[PDB]
């Protein structure tokens, strides 16, 4: 929902940090800025400036939203890029919005994102991994069924399972949600603790 | 306790400001204690703690009673962060 996210970092580095202290400790030395003029230029382009998108702007702004569509780009980015791209044409008192706008509205949103958009904090590396522990609760009760006496183990005896020897260590809320999930599948019951094979 | 006001309230009026080595002096701290935050806690060198040890200084020259002071104050400055961090860890 935010139009731009920046990451306002950066490291410990001499050949910055040697410049910033060196400004910082500058303002206590003596006795271009529109002090007040830049709030009043604001007020002004907000009450007199409202752009448009013009035909040449429009082929640019989805011949990129193509570009980054093959590049990873849901349709908000294109709203971020035509509103953006209209403030870039407020700015300059344009009122007209044309190629040379819409490239530096790309340009700021690449320097942000780029600087797959994790939607349920789901990665790529992350949802195959929960695709094999659906495969490894499949496995890991029908083995149980061929080879105990019970369709059912204690989730003591579920994790002492699947957290022990399985694979790299899986914490039980993981196994709570991919076997929630074949609930809704229905392969196996969750009773109260206790869980038990179709 | 109230010969200890009457000094302070005198001595806080004084604004000291700055001389040509403090400020050529305190970044050649500074850099190190960034390059040693670079090496366990938060304890990191922020610009904060610039505009700290600025302060600092500031405080104890005000309390020497000058228009301005030399760096054998800031050294002083710089302790007392050694110090806390030291005390962090112990």
């Amino acid at each position: 929902r935010f139009d731009l996210v920046y990451l306002v970092l950066d490291k410990v580095d001499e050949k910055n940090d040697r410049e910033l202290a060196k400004h910082l400790t500058n303002l206590y030395l003596e006795d271009v800025l529109p002090v007040e003029f830049l709030t009043m230029y604001i007020s002004y382009a907000k009450e007199h400036i409202h752009p448009i998108i013009t035909e040449a702007a429009k082929t640019e702004l989805v011949r990129a939203y193509v570009g980054m569509r093959k590049m990873t780009a849901t349709t908000r980015q294109l709203e971020s890029m035509i509103r953006l791209a209209e403030a870039h044409a407020k700015m300059k008192l344009k009122n007209v919005v044309e190629l040379e706008d819409v490239q530096e509205a790309v340009r700021l949103i690449r320097s942000a994102i780029k600087d797959k958009i994790d939607m349920n904090l789901v990665q790529t590396g992350k949802s195959v991994i929960q695709r094999k522990l659906q495969e490894d609760l499949s496995r890991e009760i029908m083995n149980v069924l061929k080879d105990q006496a019970s369709d059912s183990m204690s989730f003591n005896e579920l994790i002492k399972q699947i957290n022990e020897h399985s694979q790299d260590r899986v914490e039980s809320s993981d196994i709570q949600e991919a076997l929630s999930r074949l609930q809704q599948e229905d392969k196996v019951i969750v009773l109260g603790g206790v869980r038990r094979s179709v | 306790p109230s010969k200890m006001r009457e000094y302070i309230a005198y001595a806080k009026t004084k604004r000291p400001v700055m001389s040509e080595a403090v400020n050529d002096y305190v970044v050649q701290a500074y850099i190190r204690l960034r390059q040693d935050s670079k090496r366990f806690s938060f304890g990191q060198a922020t610009p904060r703690t610039l505009l700290g040890i600025i302060r600092l200084s500031q405080a104890l020259a005000k309390l020497r009673l000058a228009d301005m002071v030399d760096i054998d104050d800031v050294e002083e400055a710089l302790r007392l962060v050694r110090v806390s961090k030291e005390s962090l860890y112990q």
